[PDB]
């Protein structure tokens, strides 16, 4: 879950096997024009640092 | 577009006037700024350079750069332009006198085309700020949330439904117009102009002029190289006087008026609706700074407001009409009040 | 720096992008930035053009610059853009889509070159967080502090001790590879690949596979231009298509691993230590957000916690078997339990 | 301007040192910038490049553009040079190894060639006021702030008043300076000079003479290059070694000595004086930080310290003696005491 810490919880290194909400959330690009931001909230890996 | 604007055009010139961040003693900067615009709620900037960039005079072509050198135009190509704010832009269309470009929000404008030994560059002050509309209020958005209605500026030049008083291209030196009438400085008009005009010898010194010409002391600097131009307007500008003779006080309009659009905005996601017995528990994570405020219905108000950027469970007690709930600068909520949770009375208020 | 890790180049291929910003009225920026990398907090920044400069798809030759027109390269020079992360930077090199960069950090990207008064900048959003690893937050050496150890990339492209997803790519930039062949849309494989598609036009989707190719409405226009690749593939990039279809093991290493090393890095001046009897007093004289907090070692295992950026004598409560004291992200120091007398006769431990 | 004072100039080349920032972290760069003075409260803002643009090494041809590459120079273009700030600035006039500016504000400086196809700037940090002294502390002047008389820099140089040592230079940089003289290290001259040197060796070394080095450890990374120009000594730079057998005299001096002139200034907006009876009523409202501060007179003191940059009025209890009264920067004021309205005062405020 997100909102904690260790939000992204990947199983090993010898797969990209994983489960993914640090609550990555696309959101609108710069100026309306191409490109895909990630707007991830201060959570795990950010927040308590 | 390049089609009818004429209006500004022909009946004007680009003007040379001044700037303080520039020079060995200060260049003559024909992209004097002023008015800088990015007061908005957009994410896109409005500068005013004193040029008269876009069509030459001409037809055609918001892409090149008429700015001017001399009393004359210096119609180039734009690619020696460095528009800039307070984080390098990239023009989006010139109209006018008036300039948008696409960059951050700025304390300061900065502009400046490379000529001389100097880089010839002008800067200017004006308290700028964006916001989203709404609760969720900022200097313009992080790089999150849903897009709502709010101001913001188009791609395409002609972006009419505002008008500043024009004058005139107005009373600035261009000493390449003053001549010498034998020993004493003679002005000449740009392109058709009733020129103001005095020295410490005698005229006029009000600006009632109907081409004044003071021709009695002999410096070039002692004397008043003003230009009231009579058939021709452009943006008032500080660093561009207006005299009073033959002045005109016609409303012109401009161009690049931030109009009602989607707008790049703010929202930031997990509400978590959930309601138990008359309450709304609320799990909230947002990405971003949240402006989040709700109204337990009735005649009851009930505002809140807490700014939420980071994880907290809030509550909202929902009333028997109804609350409403917030989450940012998005449109309301709303919920009724009741138990969930199984088996009860039911019928009145009262079971 | 030169790699042979064919692994990526021969299995790979150039691209390039759209970017919002770029000089005069857009374009496609072959550093056009995706996969902003703060994951590591040192003099280095790994970003992520578009396009896949190093050397080739073929291989050798750092110095150009190959981005993606039709299946072929378009070979020129690297040193006439700047690739960056925000402020001038000084190349380390770059090895696929990926440069390595001694830059300032950012939590967002902007890209320019000038080579004259020209404008071609590049910017975008990503949400990146940097912090040294360890208690104290920075994000990047500034010319001054100690050096300790966080994580940080090797200046060599040679890594391949941890690999991104490049399996099932979706094209290669620039539509005259996946042209239309006269009525339909043409997938044209680059030297073989297994190639999963559809078009909005009904007809079979993604799927394991090796055939699932589909050219059932007339245009790329309304079509998914994909190249699943087998032994061609690109990087997943953020603009780069990719279908859900056949999965392969084009996982694909990465020239550049942030990983624990001494750092350079910056933390305010070493402790002024000082004592007490079973106490590590400290007065400290920071020129840096240094979060100081200890862990007194063994009988007791208390923390202390304070953010020191303002000179401040503090005291740590030294048990036992001697506390330690972690002086930020810098690993922790140490102190022994007992008294301080300061050289006294016997009797006076420090009483 | 040209060569005001040969003292520096003629006796003066350029010199190189390394870049000790570059926009990111290091680099290295033949303009490299020691000795900002940006210390004139003013607009202005002094460089020094380890290049010695101006006149290349001689005496003509001021605002031309010569670094050093190896000994030799590099004439080229001054409008390829670029000094900048939060925009490129525009050059004043050169001195020296060092240039005056007038620049959109900032703290640092940052200078750099667009010469070849790549771009090697340089900048630094060195402590700049732009406050005047006393009391108030106001920021730099954008394109506003009162004008008031402080130190300024010469757009009119002609100085020196002060004196840097540039006795006993150092070398320049390139191995080609620190050659072999086919067993012994070899510093070729720049333009004649009395060398110096040292190895890790014990040596006997004199600046009043050509060659020295010792023998017995020799090469080119194996000994330190000294040049002692005894006709164009450059300007000692952190980078640039120097002897320490002999003191060699050839300390030259700085121009651009910051000087009482009418400045570009940083007074916040005047205030209101006001007084009834043995009281400064003072309305204020500045939209800068001024520090004022008054002194209830006689042999009774009084002082008071508040920043006003938010619109407040203050009262300051004026005595017999007067008071003085101090807003910011600006020098003293004075008030006495006499009451309005009525009274006979002889020793009392109205008796």
């Amino acid at each position: 879950k997100a909102g904690s810490f260790g939000d992204l919880q990947s199983r090993t290194s010898t797969s990209n096997d994983l489960y993914a909400n640090t609550n990555l959330k696309l959101q609108r690009p710069q100026a309306g024009i191409v490109h895909t931001p990630f707007t991830q909230a201060p959570s795990g890996f950010e927040r308590w640092k | 577009d390049l089609d009818t604007h004429f209006t500004q055009y022909k009946l004007a010139r680009p003007y040379i006037a001044d700037c303080p961040n520039c020079g060995h003693s200060r260049c003559d900067s024909p992209i004097a700024i002023e008015e800088v615009r990015g007061d908005a709620h957009a994410g896109v900037i409005r500068i005013q350079t004193s040029a008269m960039f876009g069509l030459k005079t001409d037809g055609v072509d918001l892409a090149y750069m008429s700015f001017m050198n001399g009393k004359t135009q210096k119609s180039i190509k734009i690619d020696n332009l460095h528009v800039r704010t307070s984080a390098p832009c990239s023009l989006v269309s010139h109209h006018g006198y008036y300039i948008l470009a696409q960059c951050p929000p700025g304390d300061t404008v900065t502009v400046g085309f490379h000529d001389g030994p100097n880089r010839h560059t002008c800067t200017v002050a004006h308290k700028v700020e964006f916001r989203p509309v709404g609760r969720e209020k900022y200097r313009h958005p992080p790089e999150h949330g849903v897009e709502l209605p709010c101001n913001r500026y188009t791609h395409k030049r002609a972006d009419q439904g505002h008008y500043v008083e024009m004058h005139q291209p107005g009373l600035v030196a261009d000493h390449s117009l003053l001549s010498i009438h034998s020993a004493k400085v003679k002005i000449t008009v740009p392109s058709g102009a009733q020129v103001k005009y005095y020295c410490k010898c005698p005229d006029v010194r009000e600006g009632i002029t109907s081409s004044d010409h003071t021709t009695t002391c002999t410096d070039v600097k002692q004397c008043r190289a003003y230009l009231i131009d009579n058939k021709k307007w452009v943006y008032n500008s500080g660093r561009l006087p207006r005299g009073e003779g033959d002045t005109f006080k016609g409303k012109l309009h401009v161009p690049f008026v931030p109009v009602k659009a989607k707008c790049i905005a703010t929202l930031a996601p997990e509400p978590l609706v959930e309601h138990k017995h008359r309450t709304l528990i609320l799990h909230l994570h947002p990405d971003h700074p949240t402006l989040l405020t709700t109204r337990s219905l009735g005649s009851d108000a009930n505002p809140t407001r807490q700014w939420i950027e980071r994880p907290t469970t809030v509550n909202f007690t929902v009333t028997g009409e109804g609350l409403e709930y917030t989450w940012g600068n998005h449109p309301p909520k709303r919920v009724w009040a009741q138990e969930s949770g199984e088996g009860n009375p039911h019928g009145w208020p009262h079971e």
